């Protein structure tokens, strides 16, 4: 997970300085995020019974965790997203 | 990724899901999404320390910066705690 | 002419030390957590007989990662709070290094340990397991923020010994 | 840039003072920190500056230490190294301040931390010099300073790698070695020495049988030394000069041995080895006990203090070898030093007679406090069963001889309690005779009028705990406790102290215990026995503190699981029962230890309710409960244990109740215009959640013309409940209440509709929480299905700004259909939805939704810092195709199944509102699975 941040690091911001730490601790979060929305992505899917995990439990997932307006941004780029990959 | 310019992978996080076993099977748009809300996430923090490091005045990032941007960011800080 | 004392709050982070002086300070019990960084100085106030007791609480952050300088706050120091949440054991594991560094700064100032949180149903740590304290003569006083219970005795306390006078209550 | 000038400005109180003094400092380090390093140790270095500004460089030091020292740390950052140079310098400075003995102790602990964490990566490999000066200092000056920094570095950065595969381990235990055998020494470098070997203790404390021979080899090699020069060292005498160091240094001793024995295999510590050390632990009691024969002199406080200190460890060690066997000779030396140093202190005595409420802390074990009473009680405990019988035989016969001195017979009781708290039974030759005298003297006790207070307490204490204890062993114990029991009840009550009447509540808690009160005193004694505890409860209650309320509601507890049956009981008692335990509650409502076991003293007062006591039981609780109501009024219904407690203690009052129909009228006119006032007028949402459950429960068990009158109250609860002003945490629990109402008066429900589905659908579009907008919904859908015209005709009517209602709320519908989770909220959610497609009015198809979501372009990620000038867009489509495409979605995810087939086959029956062309318009996977359905 480096070539990825490190790449949008240089798309988002054309000027920027860099160490090795600060992209430490922010794999460090982005996987706390990904621990974290699994616990309750699993524990959801146990409650509404449905051995797959599909869309819904992530949007019900998404939307539970983060509030405001980052949460429906989020559920806009990821439906853009998903649209883009269907096709 | 390389289907249209996605940035993260699907196949480093569909085994990181995997190894959990948190369902038996997945559904096809669920690494997808997964994929796009984690660097969405991602972003919404690196440009918060970014602009914490013009708020600095120096283009350079250090954690220091990050730890304002993410104090000042009220929402923020009930998201990550 | 009102004597004034200087008070350092420390603890473990997310244990609720901001929010009690905040309470102090007004009355109202704050919700959401915001982590305090660097320090904040509250000038307390307390409307007692034998004179005014005047407190000066510097809250300290309890998160490393925004303690910057932070056993620099303690050189004045005569007297300290360490409060830890009662609904995580590490908080009490935490509570002697807390401890360790303030005896380090400064040598015998009284010291009143603090459980806060007491007002939630279950507490990991009961009252048999508060062994460091007992063996160091500190004073173990057991506080809530959501409710008032013994909210005002630590400072009692603490006012108590820094002028000399049992007899000294609060009104 | 002065660094002076700095250090001082960054000490300052002032905010802003502070934070540009630090943010310039930092800043400066982080550019040539080289030059602020060799600055920042100048000033410490420096005898004219003053302490707190050399304190603080120090301090300031040692977080920069982790910043710019040298990489291996977390924190460490690469804009600027300290040369090698600059870092030689600073632990010549270090090394120089923390050993010359002309430093302040501020200065030497400032600096040892330094040390320690330059430590944490240099030592030992890249700082050689640091071990090899200190162990000079030590061998040759036994430097005090040197060794106490020693003690740090082996308490923070000793590890075991470099203590038993590294040379530290075995060095420094030769030194200490050295040090201790050398009588030459001072004796107050010996304190620090063995300091420093329980330190050594602990690396070698993990070792739970290591793998290693070499490890295991020196470990068994230095502890058999230890314990020889340990052995010795206590033989030695020093006289009576210093008397604080040798107290101090046979403190350190026994720490260490209780230390070994408790830490260790058997095989270390040896078991003849035990047999010697336990004779002169025993000697050194009489030793300290006859030191207090110079302390009586009260030269210095801390000398009584120190006795008590070190007395602790050396119980504490005869507590560790409390297996071995005591000889009668030695049985005498114990019982006789403890009596003395378990005596009650002036101060104590004076405490506990002005303030009893400290007593009660204290007696009952909530008190925070340790000494060496507390721990005599551990030796006593741990005791085996062949010692006990010897242990008790002397401590009953020097009670007996002991009776007319009032000086030391406070000391003896306790250790009897201490005794009698041993889980094994004490059998003995001359049990029974020593048995008959004890009690004898015991009763003595409390028929003379001129014993003590305090003595009187604890013979009142101690007595259930001889009686328990012998349960077996006295032939006559069912007359005996009558006798015992009424004779303390009735010396409390005649008592005007009231030490001795909380002492004769917990003594009535230890009688609950080990014998049933109902059974030995009889029926008609228990009521006595009762109502005289009451009374007793009644005066005590006056002057009680945080705990003497917590053990108040212990005693009252017992009281209310010993009250008669139903064709025996009494109003009387019940009604001081329940005024009773209101009383205390309330004096202390924050209390969360009073709340909780007024709890249980509440669920068993209630648990013997019938209908025939019913209407007995609503007058007796209802006004008091109503009083807590107004009690917290005044305060603006803020949060409280009580009155969390209160309102979750009405609800199972309704709850417990005959299941023939609903409560009688006097329930519902006594609380429901407190409750509705609690309602209102409260912003706290934990209080408002328990009470909104608690009023939905007596309006669902009521009679509906009883409640006729206030269908409009309820409105402005209703209203106030969906307003603003609430937070939205409390905003979901509407949905059972409204609920209830539409169950229990779906009639006159209908001037109101309007109303009710104004508030509801304001408070919905105006929420952003999931949850609270889910349950919205829900309730939203119910309504709907109960009557959609209705609903739609109003939605449309009413305008919402400048805008239809019905459009937003509708948008919301379909918006939060993709995330509803409650499969009863989905069927309710989808079933109300098929209702409102079969009504196929036209208001419908006029307007349109923006389910659908258009791709912007740039494959840039939007975040909230341009959403305002980059927004979202949506096109719009008709809602019927929208939940049309909904439905297929969810197939084609794909219980709900069932009835959305069946929904799909009554829509194919008649196909209205151009089913076909819609049908027609979907993808070829969306056709596919209808088809498959159809
Ligand atoms: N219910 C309850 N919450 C409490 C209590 N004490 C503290 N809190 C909560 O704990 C948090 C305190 O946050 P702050 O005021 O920043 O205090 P802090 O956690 O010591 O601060 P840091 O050390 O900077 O993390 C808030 O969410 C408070 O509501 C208490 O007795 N009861
Ligand atoms: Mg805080």
């Amino acid at each position: 997970y480096s070539s990825y941040i490190y790449k949008v690091l240089k798309q988002t911001h054309p000027d920027t300085g860099i160490s090795q730490k600060s992209m430490s601790i922010l794999n460090s979060f982005v996987n706390d995020i990904f621990e974290r929305i699994a616990t309750e992505a699993s524990k959801l899917a146990a409650y509404n019974k449905k051995s797959t995990i599909s869309a819904r439990e992530i949007q019900t997932a998404v939307r539970l965790i983060l509030p405001g307006e980052l949460a429906k941004h989020a559920v806009s780029e990821g439906t853009r997203a998903v649209t883009k990959y269907s096709s | 990724s390389a289907k249209a310019g996605l940035t993260f992978p699907v196949g480093r996080v569909h085994r990181l899901l995997r190894r959990g076993n948190y369902a038996q099977r997945i559904g096809s748009g669920a690494p997808v999404y997964l994929t796009a809300v984690l660097e969405y996430l991602a972003a919404e923090i690196l440009e918060l320390a970014g602009n914490a490091a013009r708020d600095n005045k120096k283009t350079r990032i250090i954690p220091r910066h990050l730890q304002l941007a993410i104090r000042n960011d009220d929402e923020l800080n009930k998201l990550l705690g | 002419e009102v004597p004034t004392f200087k008070l350092v709050l420390v603890g473990d982070g997310g244990t609720g030390k901001t929010t009690f002086v905040k309470r102090h300070l007004t009355g109202e019990f704050e919700k959401k957590y915001i982590a305090t960084i660097g320090v904040e100085v509250h000038p307390l106030s307390f409307y007692t007989n034998f004179g005014e007791i005047k407190f000066d609480v510097w809250d300290t952050a309890g998160l490393e990662k925004f303690g910057g300088l932070r056993d620099g706050y303690y050189i004045n120091a005569q007297c300290a709070i360490i409060m830890f949440d009662v609904t995580s054991r590490i908080t009490y594991k935490n509570v002697p290094n807390w401890h360790r560094d303030l005896v380090r700064v400064c040598e015998n100032i009284p010291i009143v340990l603090c459980g806060n949180k007491v007002d939630v149903k279950e507490r990991k740590v009961k009252a048999k397991t508060i062994t460091f304290h007992r063996k160091k003569n500190l004073q173990y006083y057991d506080i809530s923020a959501k409710s008032n219970y013994n909210f005002e005795k630590p400072f009692l306390w603490l006012a108590r010994k820094l002028a000399g006078n049992p007899q000294l209550e609060f009104v | 840039m002065d660094i002076n000038e700095l250090i001082i400005g960054a000490q300052s109180a002032d905010k802003h003072t502070r934070e540009v003094a630090e943010t310039q400092l930092l800043q400066w380090c982080d550019s040539d920190a080289s030059q602020v390093f060799k600055a920042l140790a100048n000033v410490a270095l420096q005898h004219e500056a003053s302490l707190e500004s050399r304190q603080f460089a120090l301090l300031s030091l040692r977080k920069l230490i982790t910043m710019y020292w040298s990489p291996g740390f977390e924190s460490y950052r690469s804009t600027s190294n300290v040369e090698i140079d600059v870092k030689d310098f600073i632990r010549e400075v270090l090394l120089k301040l923390c050993l010359n003995d002309n430093e302040n102790t501020k200065i030497k602990n400032g600096a040892s931390y330094c040390i320690v964490q330059i430590s944490a990566v240099d030592f030992p490999d890249q700082w050689p010099q640091l071990l090899t000066v200190i162990y000079d200092a030590i061998s040759h000056q036994h430097s005090l300073n040197a060794m106490s920094l020693l003690n740090e570095i082996y308490d923070d950065v000793v590890s075991e790698e470099m203590f038993f595969e590294g040379g530290i381990g075995l060095a420094t235990m030769e030194i200490v070695f050295k040090v201790l055998n050398t009588e030459t020494s001072t004796l107050i470098a010996k304190i620090a020495a063995l300091k420093l070997l329980k330190a050594c203790l602990l690396q070698m404390s993990s070792h739970n049988e290591y793998d290693e021979a070499s490890r295991k080899s020196f470990v068994s090699q230095c502890l058999a030394t230890s314990l020889q020069i340990l052995g010795q060292l206590l033989t030695l005498n020093f006289g009576n000069v210093d008397v604080i160091s040798q107290l101090k240094f046979k403190s350190i001793i026994y720490e260490n041995l209780v230390f070994i024995k408790n830490d260790f295999s058997r095989k270390h510590f040896s078991s003849e080895l035990q047999k010697q050390f336990k004779i002169m632990a025993i000697q050194d009691l009489e030793n300290v006990t006859h030191i207090n024969a110079n302390v009586e002199t009260t030269e210095s406080e801390p000398l009584l203090e120190t006795v008590h200190d070190c007395s602790i460890y050396i119980v504490e060690f005869l507590t560790s070898v409390c297996t071995l066997q005591f000889s009668v000779e030695e049985m005498n030396k114990i019982i006789t030093s403890l009596t003395i140093l378990c005596q009650l202190s002036s101060e104590t005595r004076e405490i506990w007679t002005s303030d009893f409420n400290t007593f009660v802390s204290k007696e009952t074990g909530l008190a925070a406090s340790y000494n060496v009473r507390d721990q005599a009680n551990e030796f006593f405990t741990s005791l085996p069963n062949p010692q006990l019988s010897l242990i008790f035989k002397v401590v009953s016969n020097d009670i007996e001889h002991s009776t007319c001195n009032y000086s030391t017979l406070e000391s003896l009781l306790y250790l009897l309690q201490c005794i009698l708290l041993n889980d094994d039974e004490i059998t003995g030759e001359n049990i029974d005779q020593s048995l008959q005298i004890l009690i004898k003297t015991l009763e003595n006790i409390l028929v003379s009028q001129e014993i003590p207070e305090l003595i009187l307490a604890r013979a009142i204490l101690t007595i259930p705990r001889v009686l328990d204890k012998f349960i077996d062993a006295l032939p006559d114990i069912k007359p005996l406790t009558s006798a015992f029991l009424a004779k303390s009840l009735n010396l409390a009550l005649k008592s005007d102290k009231e030490l001795i009447k909380s002492a004769t509540l917990i003594a009535f808690t230890y009688y609950c215990y080990f014998a049933e009160l109902d059974s030995v005193l009889g029926p008609e004694v228990c009521s006595e026995t009762q109502e005289k505890v009451i009374r007793i409860i009644n005066q005590v209650s006056s002057d009680a503190e945080e705990d003497t309320n917590g053990a108040l509601m212990e005693v009252l507890s017992q009281v209310i699981s010993y009250n008669p049956k139903e064709p025996h009981s009494r109003k009387e008692i019940l009604q001081a029962e329940f005024h009773l335990v209101f009383t205390i509650s309330s004096e202390d409502p924050a209390n969360v230890q009073v709340v909780v076991q007024s709890q249980e003293c509440l669920e068993k007062l209630l648990d013997n309710i019938n209908m025939d006591n019913y209407k007995n039981y609503i007058e007796l609780c209802l006004p008091s409960f109503i009083n807590v109501l107004d009690s917290n009024n005044a305060n603006n219904y803020r949060y409280s244990p009580l009155l969390s407690l209160v309102l979750e203690f009405i609800t199972v009052f309704l709850k417990k109740k005959p299941n023939d129909g609903f409560l009688p009228d006097e329930i519902n006119q006594y609380l429901f215009e407190p409750l509705a006032k609690v309602l209102a007028f409260s912003t706290e949402d934990e209080t408002l959640q328990l009470a909104t459950e608690a009023f939905s429960y007596l309006i669902f068990n009521t009679d509906t013309r009883a409640m006729e009158p206030r269908l409009m109250d309820i409105m402005k609860v209703l209203e106030r409940l969906l307003s603003l002003e609430v937070s939205d945490s409390a905003a979901m629990n509407v949905g059972p209440l409204v609920v209830a109402i539409f169950t229990r008066f779906s009639k006159e429900i209908q001037p109101l509709i309007g109303r009710i589905l104004e508030a509801v659908v304001v408070r919905l579009i105006k929420t952003q929480n999931i949850s609270t907008e889910q349950n919205l919904l829900s309730v939203l859908c119910f309504l709907t299905c109960n009557d959609p015209k209705q609903t739609v005709d109003f939605l449309s009517s009413f305008q919402i700004d400048n805008t239809d209602a019905l459009t937003l709320v509708m948008r919301k519908w379909i918006e939060a259909f993709e995330v509803i989770r409650g499969e009863k909220r989905i069927k309710e959610n989808i079933v109300a939805l098929s209702n409102l497609f079969f009504l196929n009015d036209k208001r419908l198809q006029k307007v349109v939704v923006n389910g659908n979501l258009i791709p912007y372009e740039g494959d840039l990620i939007i975040t909230r810092s341009m959403a305002k000038k980059m927004p979202d867009r949506y096109v719009q489509v008709p809602l019927y195709t929208k939940i049309i495409k909904l439905f297929v979605s969810e197939l084609s995810f794909q219980s709900v199944v069932q009835l959305l087939v069946r929904f799909f086959k009554e829509v194919a029956s008649k196909d209205v509102s151009g089913f076909h062309c819609i049908y027609e318009t979907l993808s070829d996977s969306e056709r596919k699975v209808l088809s498959e359905a159809l």
